[PDB]
RNA sequence: GUAUCUAGGACUACCAUGGUUGCAACGGGUAACGGGGAAUCAGGGUUCGAUUCCGGAGAGGGAGCCUGAGAAACGGCUACCACAUCUAAGGAAGGCAGCAGGCGCGUAAAUUACCCACUCCCAGCUCGGGGAGGUAGUGACGAAAAAUAACAAUACAGGACUCAUAUCCGAGGCCCUGUAAUUGGAAUGAGUACACUUUAAAUCCUUUAACAAGGACCAAUUGGAGGGCAAGUCUGGUGCCAGCAGCCGCGGUAAUUCCAGCUCCAAUAGCGUAUAUUAAAGUUGUUGCGGUUAAAACGUUCGUAGUUGAACUUGUGCUUCAUAC
């Protein structure tokens, strides 16, 4: 139903290489809507093309069609990879990191004290 | 003073415990308490018979 | 009348009104501490207890009637108590040798009402309660 | 932690419970204004204690006293925001004259009744309750609100909600799937 | 104290609002060069042989001799000198 | 003088005879850490505080010590005493009043979950570690907001209004309020459930398709009905028995108190009850009690502490100016 996201309170803030914006998204006779098509949206409007418009913040308000969000849309892809912080990549993952799930490894540090030094040996213990 | 304990629930054994019957869920708290003023206040425009009773059978 | 209400008398108010005090029936058992003492109770809410004894106590004159006590040792003092079980029947639901919930009177200590020296009540039979079981909507737990 | 949990009992039952003439006045609050039961009533009636306590130590201050003005002056205005209180009122010795109706006439469970999607103040209290008002663009579960009067103009049918006009019944959904088999 | 955001440019100074507060306040970046210093305490012994320093910790040594406990000093910052004293 | 980071009887020699006390010292007790605070109020108070902060203290009880800017450390060491552990029997190693968990104690208090993403800390650090903290789970201490139905109409009901007739009395009939399981379509999702949102990743909320209302459904209670205290001089059973009753009292055969039913009342997502506290309680009296007889003048006086204490001692005015009438 159109749709027509018209995003208010922009910072120019060149210290993260980054306008960071509010999103202000009417849908005003659905709801929802998707963060994929949010940044394909918010793209065509700052020029930026749509893997950089990195875009979270987000609650579908009261009873319609409004959603309040933040959209942070970053200057260089290079700049981008690195402030990221990182877990905001990976949602749209290009970028797919490692789960240990810790507990596991922790375990293998505890072990990995015990024994003078080597540290090597009870790698591959674990 | 020893008088016993011989007698312990001959009433709760020999009342024969009557049915429990029903008469009507009466309904939820906004509904009902409205329900209820009419009972006590609309009904009950009250004839000045010198007063009557909500628990009056005959 | 008496007061000493001088400007700089300030002391004797405060020595007069502890002297004063002392008489105060709820200030001696808050100071020194008569609950933790004396009362079976160590002002503690609550006391489970086991079941000694079923008691048919006499009541007092002008009212002949038999009203069905329970004789209790707290866990904690070993301390006997004599509690009433109110609400309807009871004793039948008491069973010797069970573990039972002593509560108060609501009466600052003083023997009920009629029944002589029950300063107690019995909420619960088996962890249940009393109350649950004579409605019905409760069914004792087995042993 | 913190520091969380600010409480405050709003939520003081009478002094006394069995008075006669207390317990119809109540009753027949609730009847006038459809309120569950009566702990909604001594929400507001404590609410009243609150106010009318408020008042009258800011009272017992003169004004000029900036701190009788600044407090005094901003009640004042809040409760004129709410709708319960008049131009004429607006000082704080009329305050004192308030009575437990004013509030209870703000609320939606009140409003929707004098504007005919209702007809009756009995009708518009549910209707809000299960999700069936809308304040603007906002559809609001809570029938309490003792609404702000310049949003009592924006009091509507919920729009995607079948009146207005999106799912229609479902009953009719139902109706009309009964005619087709 | 100047907080430089040098890309950016905005050049702060941290001053006081009336409320308590800290706020942003946006300077000249030739206001941002230097800065107000209150003196704690002017003492005599170290390099080369009087030492003033100020309420930012500031040594600077060798004062002007009329500088007394409370003056302020502008300080020039891209060195460490006093250049101006407000008895 | 010595010690120490420092004054210092902290310690030691010598030398004096002091220091503290009815303004309650010294001692004993304390569910006695302290304060910031909390509860309850007409105010005044009374009570509370173990706990979300701040400071201090301790880490089984005690003592001693190294390192290091800093610990007389315990998730450091060394020792003893008490506890607990393994052992191939020679020995060695330990501190959940840390987080979970278990046992025991008791009236009494949760998961052997996940995460450093937030909050921030530490480290050599952009990066690691973090039961510090956040997250979920449990949670009617407690506080906060209410889903559980609504309208015509039908069946008869009331109260105005009319036609009447005017004790009586019938017919039309309305904003309504209803006692009906009669009807009829409507309303809105709590729940449920794609999706999206949430989130570190999930959860619930806030969003929203597909779903869900004739209650027997989306199906409310807990005490009371003689009085206090609000509501049955009801009906069956019981008959001073059982049992009820915070109190006064009920029950000895119209039981309006019992045990049910029915009817209803009062407070309903809460209510009952216990314990402690506070109001009431003026029953603690500083505010603000009583003392002839009700509970109350010491037998009486001297009398010290305590306590209290008369008048008189920069002060009135006169004039004018300004400034309210």
């Amino acid at each position: 139903t159109t749709a027509t996201i018209r995003t208010r309170k922009f910072m120019t803030n060149r210290l993260l290489a980054r306008k960071q914006m509010v999103c202000d998204v009417l849908h005003p006779g659905l709801s929802s809507v998707n963060k994929t098509e949010i940044r394909e949206k918010l793209a065509a409007m700052y020029k930026v093309t749509p893997d950089v418009v990195f875009a979270f913040g987000f609650r579908t308000n009261f009873g319609g069609g409004r959603s309040t969000g933040f959209a942070l849309i970053y200057d260089t892809l290079d700049f981008a990879k690195k402030f990221e912080p990182k877990y905001r990549l990976a949602r749209h993952g290009l970028f797919e990191q490692k789960k240990q799930t810790r507990k596991q490894r922790k375990e293998r540090r505890n072990r990995m004290k015990k024994v003078r030094g080597t540290a090597k040996a009870k790698i591959g213990t674990g | 003073v020893h008088g016993s304990l011989a007698r312990a629930g001959k009433v709760k054994g020999q009342t024969p415990k009557v049915e429990k019957q029903e008469k009507k869920k009466k309904k939820t708290g906004r509904a009902k308490r409205r329900i209820q003023y009419n009972r006590r206040f609309v009904n009950f425009v009250q004839g000045f018979g010198r007063r009557r009773g909500p628990n009056a059978n005959s | 009348m008496g007061k000493p209400r001088g400007l700089r008398t300030a002391r004797k108010h405060v020595n007069h009104r502890r002297d004063q005090r002392w008489a105060d029936k709820d200030y001696k058992k808050a100071h020194l501490g008569t609950r933790w003492k004396a009362n079976p109770f160590g002002g503690a809410s609550h006391a489970k207890g086991i079941v000694l004894e079923k008691v048919g106590v006499e009541a007092k004159q002008p009212n002949s009637a038999i009203r069905k006590c329970v004789r209790v040792q707290l866990i904690k003092n070993g301390k006997k108590i004599t509690a009433f079980v109110p609400r309807d029947g009871s004793l039948n639901y008491i069973e010797e040798n069970d573990e039972v919930l002593v509560a108060g009177f609501g009466r600052k200590g003083h023997a009920v009402g009629d029944i002589p020296g029950v300063r107690f009540k019995v909420v619960k039979v088996a962890n249940v309660s009393l109350l649950a079981l004579y409605k019905e909507k409760k069914e004792r737990p087995r042993s | 932690g913190r520091i969380p949990s600010v409480f405050s009992k709003t939520y003081v039952t009478p002094r006394r419970p069995y008075e006669k003439a207390r317990l119809d006045q109540e009753l027949k609050i609730i009847g006038e204004y459809g309120l569950r039961n009566k702990r909604e009533v001594w929400r507001v009636k404590y609410a009243l204690a609150k106010i009318r306590k408020a008042a009258r130590e800011l009272l017992t201050l003169d004004e000029k006293d900036e701190k009788r003005l600044f407090q005094g002056n901003a009640l004042l205005r809040r409760l004129v925001r709410i709708g319960v209180l008049d131009e004429s009122r607006m000082k704080l010795d009329y305050v004192l004259g308030l009575k437990i109706e004013d509030f209870l006439e703000r609320r939606l469970q009140t409003q929707v009744f004098k504007l005919g999607l209702a007809k009756s103040i009995h009708h518009a209290r549910v209707l809000i309750r299960q999700r069936h008002i809308r304040v603007r663009k906002q559809v609001v579960n809570i029938p309490s609100f003792v609404v702000r009067l310049d949003s009592q103009k924006h009091i509507d049918f919920s729009l995607k909600s079948p009146f207005g006009g999106g799912r229609p019944g479902r009953v009719k959904r139902k109706n009309l799937k009964k005619n087709q088999g | 104290d100047v907080i430089t955001l040098e890309k950016t440019g905005e050049f702060f100074r941290l001053v006081y609002d009336v409320k308590g507060r800290f706020v942003i306040h946006r300077i000249s970046a030739e206001e941002a060069k230097y800065k107000l210093c209150k003196v704690k305490k002017t003492q005599l012994g170290a390099k080369g042989v009087p030492f003033l320093v100020t309420h930012d910790g500031r040594t600077i040594r060798y004062p002007d001799p009329l500088i007394h406990a409370n003056d302020s000093v502008q300080v020039d910052i891209a060195s460490g000198k006093i250049t101006d004293y407000i008895k």
